[PDB]
């Protein structure tokens, strides 16, 4: 993750 | 993008490539892991 700008975790 | 048939909706002009990237048929990988330079040969393009 490293141009991820808008960034959103969790995804199942 | 969708302009034309509608007015408008915000779209942040990255993105628009980044769904231009289908009209070629390829990833949005190729901006994001290429940002900079990607710009600056747009840039270059217009300068030449």
């Amino acid at each position: 993750c490293d141009v991820v700008i808008g960034i959103i975790n969790n995804t199942v | 993008w969708t302009f034309g048939a509608g007015a408008a909706l915000q779209i942040p002009f990255a993105m628009q490539m980044a769904y231009r990237f289908n009209g070629i048929g390829v990833t949005q990988n190729v901006l994001y892991e290429n940002q900079k330079q990607i710009a600056n040969q747009f840039n270059k393009a217009i300068s030449q």
